[PDB]
């Protein structure tokens, strides 16, 4: 039921990089099918378009994998993926992330090499995520009697097919579409170039920071609400 | 009645269809013999079907401010021993809602009974502190333990340099059927109970093959044991009657057969049968279907070598030279040997192979070799027409069974 | 333990072994069956502490007992509990229930100065028995019968594909098509899990099989119910028709009621235990009668005052004097 | 001869692993689990990569009477669905990181 | 230590239903990359080395917990099985035993094609489409397996394999997987290949019926 | 329904493994079957019965044998001839010529037995040659026949190097392997190592063989329940898995003594698997007459096979199934019960036990420092978890005694804490108050040990969740396959007291119920303390500490 949000940048913004005709099918074909299938599957269900993010969580059904889940996750994944890239790209994180990756992944140089290796090692079609970890299990003894600041850290999670860290109660910050359709059309099968160009020419740290300044706001209330 | 454990068998003259279509009873239109193939029945011991399968050799037999001293653990707890007096049954079992401590309060709120551990695991035991009235001291409280399997109480002692302290624990020893997912093993405290597990830090015949088959009328495979008490060897006799830069022919490997791209199979077929040709042949390999074996050997350099392409010639890998095959392996089957005794056939007690050879004991031919034959003991029972055979084919009968 | 393995066993061992079993095991078993005493709820509660039972050697010797025409017997003492909840105070006393007759090593009792022996009785064992039956015209109807420790006669006969009669008595001719739920069981949830169900398309008198019956009902019907359970189960009734149908097709054989495996021998141990149970059954009525009189007069009686030696002594004297099995020693 | 329990239960063992491996694995960032002489029955519902710093741990698979001796400085990867116990006789601490499917 | 086995046809022989350029990367890069990675892993371990292809996949599968070498080991077999499953001038319609078995198990080929296409379409993400023979059930089956999973892990014998990995069709059919699936079954699938795979499978399943004596 | 005498017979062959095997009857037994058909006591009219009657005299047997021209031993051999219709003759047609490459076995070298790695890598290069594409069309091209086709024209160097290594290994292990055969295999059987005088030099060991190679051999023994065994010139005979009534037709073709061309299907460990060389006939082709298949190859059960899981793990057999608990592992509560805390609790008690005694009376303790204190005598013979039996005034209860050596105690840290906590109560006594201490230094170190164990259960659980979806999205099993089979698999009779089938609650619980009898006592026992009291209020124990602290 949800409308397909166009990417917040012109379709011809990264021609010296991944071309528009690739995007004409990655967004105009792949993403259109994902959203329209949801419109054909959420016609009269119990949800009928409550909120897109919780639909993936609701359709997750704790691993039961309802049929609408795959299109729902892909719709959010690609939509989240479009925001992750701006025409400028590259650069380095600005302050807010720097206090984290340095204390979690040693250094930015260590992190980027680790991030590229994780995405490259991702076998088959899937997604690689850099997600803030603010997990809260709905089970006995889940709450830590002595919470610590370093307990909620940044983790690099590689997920197959269509599954996002939202099902782990994590808050994704950035992701790379390691599905072959995202990168196979232009530079053949060189996923390494796809990962390199994504990190050095396409990452939007400011967008990640905006999606990170929200991360420790959903996290900023859990410890004080109780 | 059967005089030995074994499996039912009849060659013929017994109605395959039962008398009624719910019973293991068969009628004989003609008189015939019912054979009981002797076999050890190990039905008195547990059989693990994941490890015990057909034709397995069995070299081994089958099986068969004192508060801070307490502790709240998983479905158990310890308490100091002598105002929290302890009440216990004669043998000691707290079924449900039973009290184990009252703590009579003279003032008529509760004093802590545990060191308030920082992690509250989801235990089945529930502790409740019911306050009674006794009139209608009067508000003497009580300690009630409840679960949702039986608790057991037995005091443990901490010996150290002579001095002694008593400690009563109350476990939740269950039926052991719920002890899945070994994490959930109160046996983590079971060793301090009546257990004798070695810490591997200070601890420092029967034969027979498995004759197991699935009788679908039982939905459970039945087991027989074939050993030296059932199968015996008949004495040796002559029953098999047989009908160039090269070395003598010797039985051995020819080398790995590479796959043929014309047949696009990773492991080459190398052979069709009568059914296969009229079922699997792509109307293009007919030119290659030969009735005679043609052997080709290639080297690491890709060169194709055959020697004479008219006779069965192969290379011996161990001695690295060519030699002839035995009989050219013609497509049409021809009799090479002819054994007097065929495999799987039965005979009675006094059948004679020849004049010199002694008589053959009753049984079924189980193993056929070049000279000797191994027989599985069988006991034929003569049955007249109109008799009723109890049991389906290959059904296990024990001693005394009708 | 290896008594008769090598030598000829003592001729009185059966009498000897039975009595020791009765003293060792047949006393607490019946005493444990003695219930609590209370009317509804008042300043009264009476009970017996079974674990504290004691037996005292008789004062009189065997020669004195026969010469005086007395009964050579031991005295049974059990601690009893009484509380008056209006006072809410516990009164405890070691009461004297009565006298338990003692036999000598030769296997003979003396009651009122006469040597009496308790001969052995042979009865049909509790369990399922499949036996054919013929009628005025001849039906050859296979019949399954269930016997309990009370001599139950729950017959279950098959009239081919028609109903399965379950007459408890001769006038109780009743089917089981609608008795699927019956006592507390259910509808066709497990009835169709064995063979075919197309055929379908009291509290304590004879309802428990006992220790012996559970073994036999499992022995024939091949049931996984543990021997610890005593009460009959609808699974057992369900399995009764299961093997009953097989007899129609020729599988299995009819039980021979004259076979000793179908018989049970009850010795002096069994009979003395039964009379003890009757005595306690008469004893609980005495205390119930006593508390009614005590309440009606409003006096504070000791636990001894609530009991008398009559229920225990009289029943044994009646047993030895009237029961056909208790014969005068020849 | 019977096969050793190591490859029988496909438990990866990397004895006296060189310092190069410990870097890219982030062993310095693995959680610490320290214990003394005790017995820890357990069943691995997920793959676990355990590095041992001191002491030694003897693990017996459930139903077995043979133990697997792991010394200090080794790397042990307990696979999924493994039912066993963790015995100890000396103060023992480990750095571990449970790994999901294709995690790393 | 397995060489990169070339397809039984030149890379340009699949035109126009398959561009040779996509073959140059699907077989020249993806398959060869799988070949090189597997060979490096086999050099480390002498236990995995020495396993046959069918045994190596099943052993590395580890009963549902694949070893790190499984992905490379499974893929090299799948890609090798994929090239032989296709041939120039392929497609058409199977005959003889393969046709009889498909009719016997799936009712009709058109029923099988619908079952085959639906399994291929519903396969989400990277995976393979397998026409396999069940050892215990003694019948043909269509199974969808994601990523490198192949029915050898369940002892099933593959007969026809279809690669629905996005690298196999994107350069020619992009998002039109259905058309790519259809042209595979119409002009690419080698039904002659299935018969030979059936012949080897027949050596282990015996799809025939016995000849019970009258006596 | 029913079953005619054509499908029940078919069902018997397929499911019951029926086969009309020949019965070689004696003249007395043959006469019984031919004469009881006619009745009980009647003149025999059937010529078969009449002839069977005359054969009861072996003298009459001689006349018939003499008349038909038989040496009286062919007749004894004729009676064993297979009766019934013969199967159609086999016509094994080769699928083109067989092309053979002398490829060294992949599994070489054997377990252990380090060899020249440089030579080994040279050998292993031949394995990559398997991928070479070979067509029957380009086969006669550059074909060599005769002198040019001799061995001296062949490279075979990678195979030759393997032979050099193989021969060296054979010499160093010929005696070692033979002794193991005697040590483990009591009796020689087809498929076991040929030992004793029957062993001949030159027999190929198992590492010489590898699946996929073609061998020429002769069948030496036929086993009805196992199959035919082929001698392929090795120490262990090859095995072809032919089982059951399939032999009824195969026995006409596969007969002992014939020469066959066979293909090695699998090679296994001879110690575990009893038939280490699993074979497959390629001439004659029997694949169209083999309907009974071994799901798993038969294995031994050696002396040390105590753990069933080890046995099935050594081979490829599935694990032992168990009843599924029905509870999702991920939704189960986390565990914080660190096992060492229970042991650590014993040490904590001992620290307070010595200190309390030391503080109580200034005994001989002053002679030796607490840290300097040594253990007593006889601590070795204390079994340290030794059981026992005790009995109180009213109750008889089991007792367990736990010794604790003074070596594993931090007395100096404890006594300082003991004194420090002792120097913290007189202030309360200075104000007339209690001094219930929150926790002791031993207690807090239990908290971190539980915290460490809880942390292990935590990060595992979240990693478990991530593992669930990856397997769920990929079809991989969440739990171990084979293990945790569905319900009703374990037989048909399961005692379920919850189910009304096994329920005995017809009209209330009978007074003779052991549960009810063992319920009224708890009714008596719990009311032996309170009597006819009434419960004012009731709540769980966790809440019973909160309001007292809040006071
Ligand atoms: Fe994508
Ligand atoms: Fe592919």
């Amino acid at each position: 039921g949800f409308e397909l949000k166009p990417p917040p940048y012109p379709l011809d913004a990264l021609e010296p990089h991944m071309s528009r005709e690739t995007l004409d099918y990655h967004w105009g074909k792949h993403h259109k099918t994902y959203v329209e299938n949801l419109n054909k599957q959420i016609v009269g269900t119990d949800l009928d378009g409550l909120s897109l993010e919780e639909v993936v969580l609701l359709s997750y059904n704790r691993g039961n994998m309802l049929p609408a889940f795959n299109n729902a996750a892909q719709a959010w994944n690609h939509e989240f993926f479009w925001e992750s890239i701006q025409p400028g790209g590259g650069g380095k994180p600005s302050g807010d992330l720097l206090r984290l990756i340095e204390r979690d992944f040693g250094s930015f140089s260590d992190f980027v090499e680790r991030f590229k290796a994780a995405a490259a090692s991702n076998f088959g079609s899937g997604w690689t995520w850099l997600a803030y970890k603010a997990n809260r299990l709905d089970v006995a003894n889940a709450v830590n009697p002595l919470p610590k600041e370093e307990d909620k850290k940044l983790v690099i999670v590689k997920t197959p097919n269509a599954v996002n860290p939202l099902v782990w109660d994590y808050s994704p910050l950035l992701t790379i579409d390691t599905w072959e359709h995202a990168y196979y059309l232009d530079f053949e099968n060189r996923r390494i170039e796809y990962i390199n160009t994504f990190m050095e020419k396409l990452v939007s740290w400011e967008t990640v920071s905006t999606r990170l300044e929200s991360a420790m706001a959903r996290a900023a209330q859990r410890e004080q609400e109780g | 009645y059967s005089d030995s454990e074994g499996e039912m068998h009849w060659s013929t003259d017994v109605s395959h269809a039962p008398e009624f279509t719910y019973s293991n009873v068969h009628l004989l239109p003609k008189t015939s013999h019912l054979w009981i193939l002797s076999g050890g029945s190990c039905g008195s011991s547990l059989i693990l079907f994941s490890i015990h399968k057909d034709q397995d050799q069995m070299n081994i037999p089958f099986l068969s401010n004192s508060d801070l001293l307490a502790k709240r653990r998983r479905n158990r707890f310890l308490i100091p021993f002598q105002g929290i007096s302890v009440e216990i049954p004669i043998n000691g079992i707290f079924r449900r809602n039973s009290i184990f401590a009252f703590f009579d309060d003279p003032r008529y709120n509760l004093a802590t009974l545990f060191p308030k551990d920082l992690f509250r695991e989801k235990d089945n035991i529930q502790l409740r502190v019911f306050n009674y009235i006794l009139y209608g001291q009067l508000v003497r409280t009580c300690l009630v333990l409840n679960w949702d399997e039986e608790v057991r109480a037995f005091f443990v002692e901490v010996n150290t340099k002579g001095l002694i302290r008593d400690f009563i624990r109350i476990g939740l020893v269950k039926s052991h059927i719920s002890y899945i997912r070994k994490r959930n093993n109160p046996p983590d405290s079971g060793l301090i109970s009546a257990d004798s597990m070695n810490p591997f830090y200070s601890i420092s015949q029967n034969h027979g093959t498995i004759r197991m088959f699935l009788n679908r009328n039982k939905e459970s495979q039945s087991l027989l044991i074939l050993s030296s008490s059932n199968c015996f060897r008949i004495g040796p006799f002559n029953h098999v009657k047989y009908h160039l830069i090269t070395i003598k022919n010797s039985s051995g490997p020819l080398g790995t057969a590479i796959q043929i791209s014309n047949f696009y199979s990773f492991l080459p077929l190398l052979t069709y049968n009568q059914i296969s040709v009229i079922k699997y042949l792509q109307l293009d390999n007919f030119k290659y279907i030969f009735q005679v074996i043609h052997s080709y050997l290639i080297d690491e350099n890709g060169r194709i070598f055959n020697l004479d392409p008219y006779s069965n010639l192969v290379l011996n890998p161990f001695k690295l030279n060519w030699y002839f095959l035995h009989q050219n392996y013609n497509n049409n089957y021809c009799e090479e040997t002819s054994t007097i005794i065929s495999l799987g056939q039965f005979f009675c007690e006094n059948v004679c192979i020849a004049k010199k050879e002694p008589y053959l004991k009753s049984g079924q031919v189980l193993i056929v070799q070049r000279d000797s034959v191994v027989i599985r003991s069988a006991k034929p029972y003569l049955a007249t027409p109109g008799a009723k055979v109890h049991g389906h084919y290959r059904e296990i009968l024990y001693e005394g069974d009708t | 333990g290896k008594e008769g393995t090598s030598t000829i066993p003592g001729f009185n061992q059966i009498q000897f072994e039975g009595f020791y079993r009765f003293i060792d095991q047949g006393l607490i078993e019946e005493l444990s069956k003695f219930p609590k005493i209370e009317d509804i709820d008042h300043e009264i509660e009476f009970q017996l502490f079974v674990e504290t039972y004691q037996l005292v050697e008789p004062l009189i010797k065997e020669r004195d007992a026969v010469y005086e025409s007395l009964t050579y017997s031991s005295e049974l003492y059990v601690s009893a509990g009484l509380i008056w909840k209006t006072n809410r105070n516990m009164q405890e006393q070691r009461i004297f229930i009565g006298n338990i007759p003692l036999m000598n090593s030769l296997g003979t009792f003396i009651v009122n100065g006469i040597y009496r022996v308790v001969i052995n009785q042979i009865l049909q064992s509790p369990g399922i028995y499949y036996q054919s039956e013929l009628d005025h015209n001849g039906i050859s109807v296979y019949t399954g019968t269930i016997i309990s420790d009370w001599g139950g006669r729950l017959e279950l006969e098959i009239d081919k594909k028609a109903r399965i009669w379950a007459r408890v008595s001769r006038k109780q001719k009743i089917s089981i098509l609608v008795l699927s739920s019956a006592m507390g069981s259910n509808l066709r949830e497990i009835l169709e899990n064995v063979c075919y169900p197309e055929i379908f398309l009291f509290f304590h008198q004879r309802c428990e099989l006992g220790r012996i019956g559970r073994r036999n009902i499992n022995w024939r019907l091949n049931l996984n119910i543990p021997q610890n359970n005593i009460f009959l189960l609808p699974r057992d009734i369900l399995a009764a028709a299961d093997h009953l149908i097989g007899m129609k097709f020729g599988m299995g054989t009819l039980d021979d009621m004259n076979h000793l495996k179908n018989k049970r021998i009850r010795s002096v141990a069994d009979l003395l235990q039964d009379q003890l149970g009757l005595a306690l059954a008469r004893l609980e009525n005495v205390v119930k009668g006593t508390i009614g009189g005590a309440i009606r007069h409003k006096l504070i009686p000791t636990p001894q005052n609530l009991v008398t030696s009559t229920p225990l002594t009289t029943t044994y004297e009646s047993f030895f004097g009237l029961h056909p099995l208790s014969q005068v020693l020849d | 001869m019977q096969t050793p329990l190591e490859e029988l239960y496909n438990v990866k063992v990397e004895r006296k692993v060189s310092q190069r491996r410990l870097d890219e694995l982030g062993v310095s960032r693995w959680s610490v689990w320290k214990t003394g002489k005790c017995k820890l029955p357990w069943d691995w519902q997920v793959d676990q990569l355990v590095y041992i710093e001191e002491g030694e741990v003897r693990v017996v698979p459930e139903g077995s009477k043979r133990f697997m001796q792991f010394l200090a400085g080794d790397l042990v990867r307990y696979p999924k669905w493994l039912e066993a116990d963790l015995f100890f006789n000396a103060p023992y601490s480990e750095r571990y990181c449970f790994k999901a499917y294709a995690d790393d | 230590y397995y060489g990169l086995k070339t397809p039984p046809y030149p890379l340009d022989a699949l035109e126009p239903y398959m561009s040779r350029r996509t073959l140059e990367v699907h077989w020249g890069k993806h398959h060869r990359g799988y070949i090189d990675n597997l060979n490096k892993q086999l050099g480390k371990d002498d236990k995995l080395y020495g396993y046959t292809m069918e045994e190596l996949i099943k052993a590395t599968y580890n009963n549902g917990n694949p070893l790190p070498e499984f992905n490379n080991a499974a893929q090299v077999y799948n890609h090798d099985f994929f090239w032989e499953s296709m041939q120039p001038g392929g497609g058409d319609m199977p005959q003889k035993g393969v046709l009889e078995q498909i009719e016997k198990d799936f009712g009709s080929f058109t029923n099988f094609r619908e079952k085959f296409t639906n399994a291929a379409l519903t396969q989400f993400g990277s995976g393979w489409v397998w026409l396999v023979l069940k050892r215990e059930e003694r019948r043909l089956e269509v199974v969808k397996t994601s990523n490198a999973i192949n029915p050898l892990v369940w002892d099933d014998i593959p007969i026809i394999s279809l690669d629905v990995w996005e690298h196999s069709y994107y350069l020619d059919y992009k998002n039109e997987r259905g058309k790519y699936i259809n042209t595979f079954l119409n002009h690419l699938v080698s039904w002659n290949a299935a018969m030979s795979r059936m012949a080897r499978a027949e050596a282990f399943v015996n799809l025939g019926e016995p000849n019970i004596p009258i006596a | 329904d029913k079953d005619t005498e054509d499908e029940a017979r078919r069902r018997n062959w397929i499911e019951r493994g029926w086969a009309p095997w020949e019965e070689i009857l004696t003249p007395e037994a043959d006469f019984a079957r031919k004469s009881l058909n006619e009745g009980e006591e009647v003149p025999l009219q059937s010529p078969e019965a009449i002839e069977a009657f005359k054969m009861l005299r072996p003298s009459y047997r001689k006349k018939k044998i003499k008349e038909m021209g038989i040496t009286e031993d062919e007749w004894y051999a004729k009676q064993f001839e297979i009766r019934g219709d013969k199967p159609p003759p086999l016509d094994t047609s080769w699928a083109g010529p067989l092309v053979v490459r002398q490829i060294p076995p992949r599994d070489w070298p054997p377990k252990g037995w380090e060899v020249d790695r440089k030579e080994l890598e040279f050998i292993r290069e031949a394995h990559k040659l398997m991928a070479e594409r070979v067509w029957l069309e380009d086969l006669d091209k550059d074909l060599k026949v005769g002198e040019d086709a001799t061995v001296d024209k062949m490279c075979l160097e990678r195979f030759k190097v393997f032979l050099k290594q193989y021969n060296e290994w054979v010499e160093a292990n010929k005696d070692r392997l033979e002794e193991d055969s005697y040590k483990y295999d009591q009796d020689f059987y087809p498929g076991r190592r040929i030992r004793g005088k029957d062993y001949k030099e030159g027999m190929y060991e198992l590492p010489f063989y590898y699946p996929g190679m073609i061998c020429e051999g002769t069948v030496t023994t036929l086993h009805l329940y196992q199959g035919a065994f082929v001698d392929i010139g090795g120490v262990h005979e090859g095995w072809v898995p032919i089982k059951g009534n399939d032999w009824f037709w195969i026995r006409h073709f596969i007969r002992v003594g014939m020469h066959v061309i066979v293909e090695i299907t699998a090679k296994r460990d001879p110690y575990r698997f009893r038939f280490p060389l699993e074979l497959r006939f390629v001439h004659p082709n029997i694949d169209h007459m083999i309907f009974n298949k071994f799901d798993f190859p038969p294995i031994f059960h050696r002396d040390g096979d105590t753990n069933p899981d080890e046995i099935r793990r050594d081979c490829g057999r599935p694990p032992e199934p168990r009843k599924d608990p029905g509870s999702k592992p991920e939704e189960e509560g986390l565990l914080s019960d660190h096992p060492y805390v229970d042991k650590l609790w014993q040490l904590h008690v001992a620290e307070q036990m010595i200190l309390d005694d030391y503080e109580a009376n200034p005994e001989k303790y002053k002679g030796k420092k607490l840290s300097e204190l040594s253990d007593d005598e006889g601590f070795d013979e204390r079994k340290e978890i030794e059981h026992g039996e005790a009995y109180y005034k009213k109750t008889k209860l089991p007792k367990v005694i736990l010794k604790t050596s003074v070596k594993e105690l931090d007395l100096e840290a404890a006594l300082i804490e003991r004194k420090y906590h002792n120097k913290l109560m007189m202030e309360a006594k200075a104000r007339g108050e209690g001094y219930k201490i929150e926790k002791l230094r031993r207690n807090i170190e239990m908290d971190e040990y539980d915290s460490l164990h809880w942390r292990r259960s935590l990060e595992e659980r979240e990693a478990l969740l991530r593992d669930i979806s990856s397997r769920q999205a990929l079809g991989l099993p969440l739990e171990e396959p084979g293990r945790y089979k569905p319900g009703s698999f374990f037989g048909k009779d399961q005692y379920d007291p919850t189910s009304a089938l096994y329920q005995y609650d017809y009209w209330g619980e009978p007074k003779n119920s052991e549960i009810s009898k063992q319920e009224r006592m708890k009714d008596a026992h719990n009311k032996s303390i309170v009597g006819k009291g009434n419960v004012w209020y009731d709540m769980s124990y966790d809440d019973a500490i909160k309001q007292t602290i809040e006071r």
